[PDB]
């Protein structure tokens, strides 16, 4: 059996909000460090991580290790019958057809109980140092993305020591937006080397949902190699967006 | 500019 | 003649807010007691009974029984002309084929008139004697509101369980099925955050939840809903007008 | 060379969202004493006439005069990427196809750079009207917002005792009369004589836009000629729009 | 699973 | 509607 409680369950909703319209169905890898899901996008052009440890559960349980099939989608319609402030309950049996969940609602004096038919799905299956790593607001990156949306289909992302420049170009005209090395408002910066990529914005206004999650994102970026945008999930773990690069 | 896919990378 | 001075006229706003997207003609008896509107829907599955008593307006007139042809959709459109802070007074004479509306403001330097054409509808009346039902429940209105919109993410019926610890509501569909469990409450902050039972026996029964969404459109009028079930009989959803009166939605079960 | 810096570039944002729903391109003219702009819709029945000071900017510079044609909607979209707070900056060269604003924040800089197109002043007196009412935007704005579910034209009544907005249609009819009042809460007309002219809603409602500009608007009207609806950008210059009545 | 029709109880 | 080129 598999029995995991989280009192914060809006962590739960916000992650399945960030992943459902990226992906449709994953495969929810279940084991004793905790919950794991790692996903490629229907076009092959970004891949999704989330990390959930078991110590950031309340009360965990794990007999075997498991590969559940979720329908992101569905368990996404589910959750929002979940309060933000619910206590949310999985439970999977191991020859289980079904995921069982349970909203608890703060005053024991509502519990709704839902019942999600799984997928046969079946698994897919490394930790890099980057060249240069910008940490700036969430919500900051995520305005910079929709701006930019308004210009042009790419940005270019330009990294060095003195600051991060976005750019784009389009038929009305460019733009370009540099933030300037500066807890939770800094830009601070991390270079190892100059690099300079190019990126779908489709892709990063769709990784953007994940900002109700953290306060803080990061970028981690290397020549020719895919873009890595990052939110930690506080006092749980983190969900990671791997963007790869136009050439 | 075209669009590489994240299968060539890691694969 | 008729003379009607509400000073709460959101009251009225509110009214039609909670008909005009379910019922779109229906006649208002004018009458000595009061203000009552009975309507069914289009399609004949609900039933809707609106009473303002007359006491509950600041001052009121009626000289005969009026039978105003109202479309409701029109009548919607001039009463979010209105703050929700003026003091409507409606105005029709005894034959007319217009329904005056009269919005005074706060202020006193804002004075807005208008003047709505009526229909010859036919004062066509159910008969809908008064009964005890086995099951009655009080619980807040914007619970019941959210478990309604948050069972249409999951099925078309809602299955709604009643027993004397507490309601039970259920839904089934194609990506699963849910089940929330409602329980009597040992006292609340205040009173409206309550979930009371009344249960002479068991009840269970079946509804659509397009029309119970419908329903919960009359949430801004109460803070508290009350459902009234029996076997075999539509379900009664009633919101209290405070001071002033009641709407009351009928629902068929299904099958 | 043309520069022009403003601190508070919230104001460049709220009159472009004013300005793009009603005319699509118009001509921007620079010159020493500021930026005028002129232009009927492509409808041909309103009138819109921006006035922007040089002495409103906190930094103004104009060497040759300039007749910009500027897409509006694209420099909305563009200026849509600018905080409320954000120093704007315009900025162009003589022989420029460009117009370049700098966007300046809390270390953040942005620099955009817009495409001109090459577009080719009609006759506006300085009249004295009959009736003159000074009333708050807002009132304005939820008054012909409401009529428009009423009929299509609004009637001003424009007597001594208040201003009456009137509509009609299938449904029936609605009149509002508000009367003068005893500072931006209130209502007061200066009258020579009584007025009362019919206008289309629809522009009205386009007019509305530039609400958030000022917390009081002006309804000049005629006799039978156009009615001015102006809302005036405080230390800057003013927004004014001419609409012309409906003689059927 | 039908839907009954309110003319059959209330007329 | 009488337009504004009727005007000026």
């Amino acid at each position: 059996m598999f029995e995991a409680r989280l009192v914060q369950g809006s962590i739960l909703k916000k992650v399945l909000e960030a992943l459902k319209d990226l992906i449709n169905e994953a495969c929810w890898d279940i084991s004793s460090s905790g919950v794991n899901l790692q996903s490629m996008d229907s076009s092959h052009v970004s891949l999704v991580q989330l990390t959930l440890r078991s110590e950031g559960f309340d009360t965990y349980r794990c007999d075997r290790n498991l590969a559940m099939g979720v329908n992101l989608t569905s368990m996404s319609k589910i959750l929002k019958c979940a309060g933000n402030e619910d206590i949310i309950t999985l439970r999977a049996e191991d020859n289980a057809d079904t995921l069982a969940l349970v909203f608890e609602a703060p005053n024991q004096e509502k519990v709704s109980d839902y019942e999600m038919k799984l997928m046969d799905l079946d698994v897919e299956q490394p930790e890099q140092e980057y060249s240069c790593v910008v940490k700036m607001p969430s919500g900051e990156f995520a305005r910079i993305c929709r701006d930019l949306s308004h210009i042009g289909d790419a940005v270019v992302i330009s990294c060095a020591k003195d600051g991060v420049k976005f750019s784009a170009s389009g038929e009305l005209g460019n733009g370009n937006i540099k933030l300037s090395q500066t807890e939770e408002e800094a830009v601070t910066i991390e270079m190892n080397e100059p690099v300079q990529l190019t990126f779908a914005l489709r892709y990063l206004n769709f990784f953007t949902k994940a900002t109700p999650l953290s306060s803080t994102v990061t970028l981690s970026m290397s020549a020719d190699v895919p873009l890595v945008v990052e939110y930690k999930i506080a006092d749980m773990g983190h969900l990671k967006y791997y963007l790869a690069p136009k050439i | 500019r075209r669009q590489a896919s994240m299968t060539e990378f890691y694969h």
